[PDB]
């Protein structure tokens, strides 16, 4: 996605 | 010129040349002005791709090494793992120093400060996964410290439903679970983040309904998975 | 290092999804000078396919941008210089492959199947260089592509069964070369039709290697559907 | 995507 991806969430 | 460099980073993104895209944003950052959020977004997209490729490669190779019954085939895998790790250390040290010299000290809004603090915890956490036994505890602490600072700011200046505050609580709780190995602490952190956000769904903008609630679902997913 | 280590390193790089390592490894295995077994041939082919496909795909995105811009000349010059850098990375990769073909793979290949494979590969790598060549250079790169597919084509007519995947794959790539690079859709269609038909007749020539031959024949017929309407 | 990929088919 877009705003989730660059949020770089924990795997 | 900044505008020239950002236009370049954007071309590199279209082309999926993330190494190119990271070099551009490196430079833009190094010019020394506070980044817009479009730039903060590009910086992050690029380092996420560049470091994540190595981090995935490291996994494949590291789990072939420690799934080996043949001493010469395994010296090979060991040599490759460590060539990949040194790539990874370079990338993290680049980011970490960009964060130390420009991004954190220039961040003039809480939301921004908290994001870059989270990023520093997240880049130290990556270094902790790949750390000899000797340096590990010290690196783990650097990671813990950046997240705690981000956590203390976010609690004080952001709504419990702010996607950045949620994302921080997600990544910090994972750090407690996988890196510090304190499942009790991972769980309470994530439970309470989730609850504080349910308790205030009034404070949700028409703009970010979806994004907040999605992260709240991922927080819950870990709860259920960490509960069983 | 040892020809074995090199191969083992490649299959690691491949597992890691590090295709530039994998192509470095396989390049040097080939430069050792000995005919490459099927497993080596295939590892070589995989590595360079990924390594070039990325540049090609990158080139397609950037070139179509430099073309769809008609506002500020500044943006358009930025996109050109980038398309140029990429084309450069790309000529380099093809030129390595083309020379590994001239110096080692084609003259060492002892079996027609393998000769055909590497001639096809030569045709593909000149095709790539052609999509990206200038007005001057280009009539001639195209010709080197055609001569190689032609030679591949003739060996495979004389020496392989019409249902062999490598023969069909050649027909498929050579037909696309006629349609897209040379603008001869009459030549493209008949080559693809003929190939499909010959495979259809000697259908008893199939084997453990059929699902592949029929998938390929499906792709040939798909092009026919598309090109005639 | 194994034997077909190797074969590097035209796009």
């Amino acid at each position: 996605q877009g705003x989730x991806d660059x949020l770089d969430l924990a795997x | 010129d900044k505008n020239e460099l950002v236009q370049k980073a954007k071309l590199a993104e279209q082309a999926e040349r993330y190494d190119d895209m990271a070099a551009c944003m490196k430079s833009v950052t190094e010019q020394g002005a506070e980044l817009s959020n479009e730039e903060r977004n590009l910086l992050s997209v690029a380092y996420k791709n560049v470091v994540g490729a190595r981090r995935s490669s490291w996994r494949v190779v590291s789990s072939i090494e420690q799934k080996t019954e043949a001493e010469k085939k395994q010296q090979m895998a060991r040599e490759y793992r460590e060539k990949i790790e040194t790539e990874l250390r370079d990338i993290c040290n680049d980011v970490l120093s960009l964060l130390e010299k420009f991004l954190i000290p220039n961040a003039s809004q809480a939301e921004s400060k908290v994001f870059y603090l989270k990023m520093k915890g997240d880049y130290y956490r990556y270094l902790a996964e790949v750390a000899a036994g000797d340096d590990k505890k010290g690196i783990v602490d650097q990671s813990q410290q950046a997240y705690q600072e981000a956590f203390e700011i976010s609690k004080k200046e952001m709504q419990p439903t702010h996607p950045i505050r949620l994302g921080l609580a997600l990544n910090f709780s994972v750090f407690y679970y996988e890196i510090l190995n304190s499942p009790e602490k991972a769980c309470s952190l994530a439970k309470t983040a989730f609850d504080e956000a349910i308790a205030e769904l009034d404070t949700l903008s028409e703009e970010s309904y979806k994004d907040s609630t999605l992260i709240m679902q991922l927080l819950r997913d870990n709860l259920t998975l960490w509960t069983s």
